[PDB]
Parts: structure tokens; sequence; C-alpha cells
């Protein structure tokens, strides 16, 4: 149809700072025209594995709305971001649903998020009472006490602080290097057809 | 912490040549180094970062290289606005450390400085102070040496000097020496002399006067 | 355009505090690290302080640590460097700079991109006074090749640097005014001299006009060749 203003695909993929994985951010892309060419043209990235659609033909189809997320994770565990996988971030931080129709993008950031002394701006949750229903965020910082005696906000055996801090260093191997991840989640109900890419006539 | 040294403190050059500034560190800092240019009385701006990546709006003539504990900044061609000061910066730890600074100068013809010596004025004497001024004018090499000689005895620890900026017309420099004496000390000596050594001067030339001579 | 403005500088005395203000515009304040740098006159550059994006990593120089306080406020887009226990060593020009990758240092990409014009801060144990002018009378030893050298000596003007003019600005060619220097006693002084051909000596009167704003003292002193 009509409408020509480009979607803000540069505010998310060029942002200097990415929010930590435990408290991720949610962005709405609507009322614009998408341009997926730039994504795989400019950025040298790996693992463009998308679910529910072939990466080649994202231009022809029209979509209802686009939801953009973003965070940073460890290198060896990037495979955990997929339905049916089990892991610390999958169980406690970010869980994908069984029925998913969208893509994931992951790229290395060893030249951005690496500190000689050690980065401490990125944190992940380590343990929780139960799993998480898909698309849920947590900001809780209260102590989870596994001991019978109530620690009640103190430090002691059988009690641990829920959060743990990453520490990225240039001397680490490729396995532990940080990776920036952005997931795009779609829905193909195709009633309004508002936010789809370029087509003529 | 980590100390950084600029190899050339001052380096003369002409238009269209090739120059290199060597910022040497003490420890191995990988490639966390940067370079800055400061104009005449202006806030310095960034030139290069990580010694390899041009930042923005920077002429392609500038370039950088280095590794480990050695870095070099290269200017392929010289331009009239390139005359400025250059600093190198470490970025490995947290107490950051700048180099002692490199100043660039124009290239020109050697000049023999004109030497003038002035006697203290009578109006100053009654105030309780005495001063003799040694004047150097229009010398192309910035470096020089001023030695104070009184009654055939070298003087030190009580003199100060100041150098003007390079002239925009003659491209020379001017140097003034200020020697401070008390009124009692001034009248005790007989002859006051100034020693000047310069590249364009074959032998040290002394301009002097006697206290009892007009 | 990105602009940084410094304010609050001036003259103070040892043992007293001071505050500054680095206003910022043209960029998002909450996604960039900022630093305070100082520069002594004709002494290169030197680092003072730096802060992180969320005020979590702060580093000071040894010779400066434990005396000053850096504080950033995103509500007013402001950065403040509160001062304490000043000495003469801190007299310098202060720049407020903005780092490019939201964190202090150690990362691969770092650099001071935008530098403010800075403000002058001077600390001293002395007070404003009037300058004393002693003319440099030309003599037979001050002339060579038909051209003579003459000037004026202004001394002990403390507060601010002074400006000098020759023949009410008529004589400008061949004039050299040396930069002001700090005498060991703590008072500023400089000399300004001019070279003129000896043919005009004895026929032309040269009077140097020295104007000092802080003391509101306007002194014009004649210079004539010495008569033996
Ligand atoms: C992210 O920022 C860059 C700024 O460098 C944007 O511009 C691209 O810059 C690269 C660098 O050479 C060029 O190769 C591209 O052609 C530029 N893109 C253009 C002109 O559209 C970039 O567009 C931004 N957005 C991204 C990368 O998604």
């Amino acid at each position: 149809p009509n409408i020509t203003n480009l979607c803000p695909f540069d505010e998310v993929f060029n942002a200097t700072r990415f929010a930590s994985v435990y408290a991720w951010n949610r962005k709405r892309i609507s009322n614009c025209v998408a341009d997926y060419s730039v994504l795989y043209n400019l950025a040298p990235f790996f693992t463009f594995k998308c679910y529910g659609v072939s990466p080649t033909k994202l231009n022809d189809l029209c979509f209802t709305n686009v939801y953009a997320d973003s965070f940073v994770i460890r290198g060896d565990e990037v495979r955990q971001i997929a339905p049916g996988q089990t892991g610390n971030i999958a169980d406690y931080n970010y869980k994908l649903p069984d029925d998913f129709t969208g893509c994931v993008i992951a790229w290395n950031s060893n030249k951005l998020d690496s500190k000689v002394s050690g980065n401490y701006n990125y944190l992940y949750r380590l343990f929780r009472k139960s799993n998480l229903k898909p698309f849920e965020r947590d900001i809780s910082t209260e102590i989870y006490q596994a001991g019978n005696k109530p620690c009640n906000g103190v430090a002691g055996f059988n009690c641990y602080f829920p959060l743990r801090s990453y520490s990225f260093r240039p001397t680490y191997g490729v396995g532990h290097q940080p990776y920036r991840v952005v997931v795009l989640s779609f829905e193909l109900l195709h009633a309004p057809a508002t936010v789809c890419g370029p087509k003529k006539s | 912490d980590i100390q950084l040294t600029q190899s050339p403190s001052f380096l003369s050059a002409s238009v269209g040549d090739r120059v290199t500034v060597t910022c040497r560190a003490s420890q191995g800092i990988s490639s966390y180094v940067a370079w800055y240019q400061q104009k005449a009385g202006k806030a310095p701006t960034l030139l290069i970062y990580t010694a390899s990546t041009l930042q923005s709006g920077v002429p392609s003539r500038f370039s950088g290289s280095g590794s480990g504990t050695e870095f070099t900044l290269t200017i392929s061609s010289l331009q009239p606005e390139d005359f400025a000061t250059y600093y190198c910066q470490q970025l490995h730890s947290y107490p950051v450390t700048f180099g002692q600074g490199t100043r660039l100068d124009i290239e020109r013809t050697v000049a023999a400085p004109s030497v003038f010596i002035f006697p203290p004025s009578d109006e100053q004497l009654k105030s309780g102070t005495a001063s003799v001024v040694c004047l150097l004018n229009n010398f192309y090499p910035r470096e020089a040496k001023v030695q104070w000689k009184v009654d055939n005895a070298l003087q030190s620890g009580n003199s100060q000097e100041s150098v003007t900026e390079q002239d925009s017309k003659d491209s020379t420099y001017s140097l003034s020496s200020t020697l401070t004496l008390s009124k009692a000390d001034y009248e005790k000596h007989k002859v006051y002399a100034c020693e000047v050594t310069h590249q364009g001067l074959s032998s040290p030339v002394t301009k002097s006067f006697n206290r009892g001579e007009c | 355009e990105v602009q940084l403005v410094e304010s609050g500088g001036g003259l103070v005395q040892p043992g007293r505090s001071l505050r500054l203000s680095c206003a910022a515009s043209g960029f998002r304040f909450d996604d960039y690290a900022l630093h305070w740098v100082r520069q002594a006159p004709e002494k290169g550059l030197e680092w003072v302080s730096g802060i992180s994006w969320n005020s979590n990593n702060i580093g000071y120089a040894e010779s400066v640590k434990g005396r000053f306080t850096i504080s950033r406020d995103t509500a007013k887009k402001s950065l403040y460097l509160q001062m304490n226990d000043l000495r003469a060593e801190d007299t310098a020009l202060y720049y407020c700079v903005k780092d490019r990758h939201y964190d202090s240092s150690g990362y691969f990409v770092n650099g001071f991109d935008i530098w403010g014009q800075g403000t002058l801060v001077t600390v001293s144990a002395a007070s404003t006074k009037g300058p004393s002018v002693f003319p440099l009378a030309p003599s037979s030893k001050s002339t060579s090749g038909g051209t003579a050298a003459l000037g004026c000596l202004v001394k002990d003007y403390f507060p601010e640097p002074v400006t000098v003019s020759w023949n009410s600005g008529a004589l400008t060619s061949g004039v050299h005014t040396f930069p002001a220097v700090l005498q060991s006693s703590g008072l500023y002084s400089l000399s300004s001299v001019v070279t003129v051909p000896s043919s005009s000596l004895g026929t032309q009167t040269y009077i140097c006009n020295v104007n000092h704003k802080p003391s509101n003292t306007k002194v014009d002193k004649r210079v004539e060749p010495k008569s033996c």
C-alpha cells in the first residue's frame, strides 16, 4: 500500500549499550516499511537461523506487527536461545514458546564489551524457584533462601544472592566472549497489513 | 604507573615532506593508544584511535602504526595548517597518562640574533631593586643559551628568560633575559656582561657595559 | 551540533572551596562517559578525573585523589567538579570532555572526541595592585646599523595580564611584547620593546600606553634616549 518512512532498524542495531539479559527491553515497530537488506548486507554476523519463514523471502510477505528485543549473553551458550532448549537463561531469564515464528540475530562484540580489568555492567540470574512462562521479564533482587533457617536478606550458607555478574576480558577464548543477540518475533494474522516491506502498485 | 615518552620534543619540517612522531611506552599496552592535535590556543581534537582507525572528518594524509610498546604517527604530506602540537595518550589502565608533547615548527634560514644590553634605570634604583636586560632579536633557531657574566664571574640561579612566538612575517624568534639584583649588590660589582651562543653566531659575542661608564 | 560550556572559574585563595558547571547540549547525555582534564600554561596536558555512564566507576589521580568530587546530574544535563583545599599547583585551564563509548577506559574503542573551551582557575596568596613602569631609554649600545631598540618595563601587576600600545596604536611594525612571567615573589611582569631607526631618535617622541583593567590604572610613560 502507501507509507514510505523507514522503520527505526538503526536505533536497535547501532545502540552503544545493550541491556542485560535478565532485564531485557521490548520495542514496537509499527506503521512503516521494513528493509531487511541492510541487516545481512552490512553487519558481519553468524547464526541467522530463523524459524517459521525462509530468510530470503521476508520482503514479499506482509506482517501484523514486529517486536524487537535485545540483550547480551555468553558465547558458548548462544545455542540455548531456541524453543525446546533447556538452560540457565532459558529457564530463568528468557524462554521462547513452543509455537514461534520469527528470527534471531547474534553477532560478536569482543571489540565493544571487553574490558581489560573486567566488565561489570552485564548480569544474569543464576537460580529461581520455578521456570518462566514465555515472554516474561524479571527485576526481582530479593534473596532466594534454600535453607530452613530464614536468612532474610543476609549472606550465609544455603543462601545466595540471586544475581551474578558477567566479567568479559580480551584474554578469554571464543567460547566465553560476549555475544549481542536481537530476536524478532512476528505474527502472520495479516488482518491490518501495516508494517510490511516494499512492493509496487 | 606507565610512563610515555615523545621521541622528538620539537621537529622542524617544510611543506610536502614526511614526518613521524614516536610515542614509546614502558609496559606492553597492546593497542590502547590514541593521538591528539592541539592548535594555537584552541581545544585539542581527536586524530586517531587504536592507532589504526580514522575517526571522522580527518584528512587521509594522517595515518598511524605500531604494536607492543612502540607507536608512530605518519603525515604523508605537509600543509600550512599542520603546524600544531601533538600528544599521545595511553588507554590501558585507569590513571591515564599523556606524553610530554611534540611541537612542530616551520623550516627556514639560519639568522644571527642581534644582541642588545640595557643598563638599569635610575628611577628603579631608588625603589630598592636592580635589573639588567639582555635582548635577543630575530633568530631563526628557537634553541639558544643566555649566560650571565659579571666581573668575569659566571652568574646563575637569579635570572629568568622568556621567548616570543614565531613571527608571522620574518618567521623568527625573540628572547629576553631578566637579571635581578639588590641595590647594594648592584653597586658592589664593576662590569656586567651577557654571553650568547647561537647556531648562526660563529663565536660567543658579548655585549657589556661598565657601571661607572655612561 | 554538540556543545559543552564551562562556568564557575576565576580566582580564589588557598583553603577555600569552589564549584564548576559543565553544561552539555546536542547529544544524549545518558549514553556517554565524561571526564575533567586540566592543562597548565606551557606544560602539556594532565588528567584529573572521569566518571562512568551510571556513576559506578570513578577514578582519580594520586596527586588529586581525596580532594575533589565529581558528580553528574541527568535532570539538568550537568556535570560538577566540586573543589576543596586548593593550592597554587591547581592554577590551570580546565576542559570538560565527553568520551565516546559510555565507559571510562580499558575498552577497545575509546577517545576524547569533543573538548570544551575550558575555564581559567587561579589560586594565590596575593591581591590586586598597581603596576610600576620604568622606561627602557635607548643608548649608543642599544643601536646598530642605524636602528635603535627601546621599550618599557612594567612590573608587579598581579591580577590579570596587561596590554600595551605604542604611540596610541600608531607604531605597530617592529613591536615585540614578551609573554607575562611570574616573578618568584608572586607578582607578574613583562617587557615590551620596539626597534626604530636611529634617524628618528631625538625628533620623535615615543610613549608606551599601558592599560590595566583590574586596578583601573592607565599609565602612559615617555621613552627618550639617555643623555650623558
Ligand atoms: C549504523 O551506523 C552506520 C554508520 O557508520 C550506518 O551507515 C552505514 O555505514 C557503513 C560503514 O561503511 C556503510 O557501509 C553503510 O553503507 C552505511 N549504511 C547506509 C549508508 O545506509 C548504518 O546504516 C547504521 N545502521 C545499521 C548498520 O543497521
